[PDB]
């Protein structure tokens, strides 16, 4: 239960992931609650993968890689790499994975019978078993709206400094 | 060189033209 | 992970509804759902064709940079394309083909009836999996993994030669990055 003055939508009556009430625009009345968490968990789990690898990037580049891209980070990295070829490598291939992704979605809205964000991938079959898959879905979940928040900051610390990461948290 | 029919654009063409004119009735029955 | 049938190459996709698994090489892989929209058999004898004929494009793709006939001119295969449209032996290739492909087409008319199994032309003049059934469907998923292995080679190696401007052979040999990308600044 989130806020307490409002009520939570009849979508949100738990037997969800993160299911704390919280929605008071009312995006689950007129959204289908699978698409709405396929995409949460599609937007965690991208920007998870970018904070990553921007504290990455801030910290340590490839060898080689400043050669070609120079002192360029974030966006001006971003501007670079599309005339590289870098990113249309990424774009391609991940659309390409996006369409199994999407045949995925269809599938779920249909009733094959999978569950938002379900794509089959655990290797090493880590978290597999009892409560910890639960725990770990919780944990992933939160982890990604932490990223995401934390993703925009680092974006507009960028447009707003021009620093990255680990140097504009360290020169106020 | 060669021009008209006897010419290979209007072979490449003729087979791109058969093509189509097969593709209607073998793609009409694999829906079928 | 979650529980539930799925495909056994796709886990997080069903089994596709026409791919019950009869026909070789199928994995369960159509994500798209093309069997669902036209027929099996169709689309078994439109890869066939696809696959051999890449199959035959592979080893010609290897061969004629490996070693060109007394005839003709020494010359990369894809400018070897208009060569041979300037000098009339393609067109030849293409009616001879034209004539097999008209035969080719009642042969899958047939199959759309059911008479004859998709891509079989019963052509097995060496006897190497006629007599034999348990040998004919192991040579089958050999003969569809090579086409398929085939059509993303030719088209791999097509794709290579339009941004190196090399040879197959020569790319082995001699491996130049594209761009001037080991000494670019500003890419
Ligand atoms: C260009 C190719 C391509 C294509 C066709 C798709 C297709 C799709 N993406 Mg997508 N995606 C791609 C590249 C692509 N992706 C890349 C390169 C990224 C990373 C930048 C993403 C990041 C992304 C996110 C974060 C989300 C999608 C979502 C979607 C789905 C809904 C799209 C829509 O209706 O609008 C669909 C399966 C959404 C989705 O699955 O909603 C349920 C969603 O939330 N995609
Ligand atoms: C998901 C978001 C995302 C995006 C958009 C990019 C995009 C980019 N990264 Mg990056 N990276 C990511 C995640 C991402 N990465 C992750 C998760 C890590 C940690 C493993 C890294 C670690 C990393 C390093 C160490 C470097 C880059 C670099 C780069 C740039 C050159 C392309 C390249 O070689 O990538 C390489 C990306 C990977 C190998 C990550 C793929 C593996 C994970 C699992 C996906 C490009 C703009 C280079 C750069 O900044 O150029 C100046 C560079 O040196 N990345
Ligand atoms: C995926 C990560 C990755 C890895 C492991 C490497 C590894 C390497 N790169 Mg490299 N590179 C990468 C991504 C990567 N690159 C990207 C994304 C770009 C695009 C900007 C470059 C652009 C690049 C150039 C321009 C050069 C290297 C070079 C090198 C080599 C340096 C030799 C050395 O110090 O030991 C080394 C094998 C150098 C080399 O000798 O390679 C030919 C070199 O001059 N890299
Ligand atoms: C730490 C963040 C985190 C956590 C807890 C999870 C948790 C989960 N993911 Mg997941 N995922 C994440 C990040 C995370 N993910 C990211 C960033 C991506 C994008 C590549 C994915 C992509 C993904 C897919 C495609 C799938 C899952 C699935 C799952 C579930 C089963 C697999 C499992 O237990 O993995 C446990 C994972 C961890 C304990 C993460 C370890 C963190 C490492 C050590 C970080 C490496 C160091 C790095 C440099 C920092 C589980 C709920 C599967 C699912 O939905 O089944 C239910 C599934 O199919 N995930
Ligand atoms: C029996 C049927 C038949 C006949 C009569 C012809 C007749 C002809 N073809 Mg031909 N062709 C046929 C079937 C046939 N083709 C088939 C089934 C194919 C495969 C699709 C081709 C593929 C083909 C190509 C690719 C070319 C011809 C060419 C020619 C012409 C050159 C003849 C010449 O002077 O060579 C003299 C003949 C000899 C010296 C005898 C030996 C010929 C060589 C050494 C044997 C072949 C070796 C190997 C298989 C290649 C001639 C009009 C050429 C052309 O257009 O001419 C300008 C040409 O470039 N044909
Ligand atoms: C290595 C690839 C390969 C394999 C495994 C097969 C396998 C098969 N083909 Mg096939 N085919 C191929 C390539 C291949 N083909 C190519 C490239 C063509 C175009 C010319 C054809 C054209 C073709 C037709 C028209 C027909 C078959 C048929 C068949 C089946 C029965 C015949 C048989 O026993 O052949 C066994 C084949 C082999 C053991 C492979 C021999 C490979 C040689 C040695 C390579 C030549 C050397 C070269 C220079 C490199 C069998 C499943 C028949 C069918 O559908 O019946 C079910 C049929 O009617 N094929
Ligand atoms: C049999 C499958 C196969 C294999 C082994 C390769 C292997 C290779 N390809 Mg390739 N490719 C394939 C299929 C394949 N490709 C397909 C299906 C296409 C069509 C989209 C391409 C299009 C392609 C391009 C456009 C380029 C490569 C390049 C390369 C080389 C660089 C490797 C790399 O950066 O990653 C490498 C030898 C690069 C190259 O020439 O290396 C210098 C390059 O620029 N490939
Ligand atoms: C538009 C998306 C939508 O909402 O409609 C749902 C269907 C997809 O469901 C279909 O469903 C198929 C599974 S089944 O039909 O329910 O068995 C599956 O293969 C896939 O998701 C898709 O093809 O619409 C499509 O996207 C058609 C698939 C596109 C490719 C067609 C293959 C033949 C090309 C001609
Ligand atoms: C050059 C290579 C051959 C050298 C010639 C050696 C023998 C002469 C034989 C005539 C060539 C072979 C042959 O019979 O060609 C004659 C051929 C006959 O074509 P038609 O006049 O039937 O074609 C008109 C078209 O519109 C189709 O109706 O004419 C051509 O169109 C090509 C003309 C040569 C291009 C002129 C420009
Ligand atoms: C799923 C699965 C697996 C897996 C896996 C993987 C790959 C899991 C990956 C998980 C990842 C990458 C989690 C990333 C979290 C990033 C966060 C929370 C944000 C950080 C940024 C911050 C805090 C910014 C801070 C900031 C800074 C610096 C300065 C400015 C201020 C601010 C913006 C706040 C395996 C491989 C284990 C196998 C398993 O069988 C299946
Ligand atoms: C355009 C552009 C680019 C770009 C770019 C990119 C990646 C731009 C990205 C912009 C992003 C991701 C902005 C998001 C900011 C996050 C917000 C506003 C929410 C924070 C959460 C809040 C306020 C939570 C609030 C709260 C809520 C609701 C719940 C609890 C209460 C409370 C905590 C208060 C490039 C890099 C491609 C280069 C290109 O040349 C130019």
């Amino acid at each position: 239960q989130a806020i307490p003055g409002s009520e939570p939508p009849p979508a949100l009556d738990g037997t969800w992931v993160g299911d704390v009430g919280f929605d008071p625009l009312g995006f689950s009345r007129v959204i289908d609650m699978r698409w709405l968490r396929e995409a949460e968990l599609k937007h965690g789990r991208v920007c998870m993968l970018a904070a990553t690898g921007m504290i990455v990037q801030d910290i340590a580049l490839f060898p080689g890689v400043t050669k070609t891209f120079g002192p360029a980070k974030i966006t001006a990295l971003h501007d670079v790499a599309v005339k590289q070829g870098s990113m249309q490598q990424l774009l391609v291939w991940l659309g390409f994975l996006e369409i199994f992704g999407f045949v995925a979605i269809v599938q779920m809205l249909q009733g094959s019978g999978r569950q938002p964000g379900d794509f089959g991938f655990d290797p090493l079959n880590c978290g597999a078993n009892t409560d910890t898959l639960a725990r770990r879905q919780l944990v992933e979940l939160k982890n990604g709206r932490l990223a995401m928040i934390a993703t925009g900051g680092m974006i507009h610390h960028f447009f707003l400094t021009g620093k990255g990461p680990i140097e504009f948290i360290t020169t106020l | 060189e060669p021009q008209g029919l006897t010419a290979p654009i209007v072979h490449f063409g003729s087979v791109i033209s058969l093509w189509l004119l097969f593709a209607l009735p073998v793609w009409s029955a694999a829906y079928k | 992970v979650f529980p539930g049938q799925f495909s056994d190459s796709v886990p997080f996709l069903k089994q596709p509804t026409n791919l019950d698994g009869s026909y070789v090489g199928d994995v369960g892989f159509d994500p798209l759902g093309f069997s669902d929209v036209f027929d099996i058999r169709v689309l078994r004898e439109a890869e066939l064709k696809h696959g051999r004929i890449a199959m035959l494009a592979t080893l010609g793709m290897v061969v004629q940079e490996a070693y060109t006939f007394p005839f003709f001119d020494k010359v990369l295969p894809i400018p070897a394309h208009d060569v041979i449209v300037k000098s009339g032996g393609m067109s030849q290739i293409l009616l001879w083909t034209s004539f097999a492909e008209i035969f080719g087409g009642i042969a899958l008319f047939q199959t759309i009836q059911g008479k004859r199994a998709p891509g079989d032309y019963s052509f097995d003049p060496l006897n190497l999996s006629a007599n034999d059934l348990e040998k004919r469907e192991r040579y089958a998923l050999a003969e569809i993994k090579h086409s398929r292995l085939a059509m993303l080679a030719f088209s791999g190696m097509v794709h290579q030669y339009f941004i190196t401007n090399q040879g197959v052979i020569e790319q082995i040999n001699n491996f130049r990055p594209i761009n001037g990308f080991p000494d670019a600044t500003f890419s």
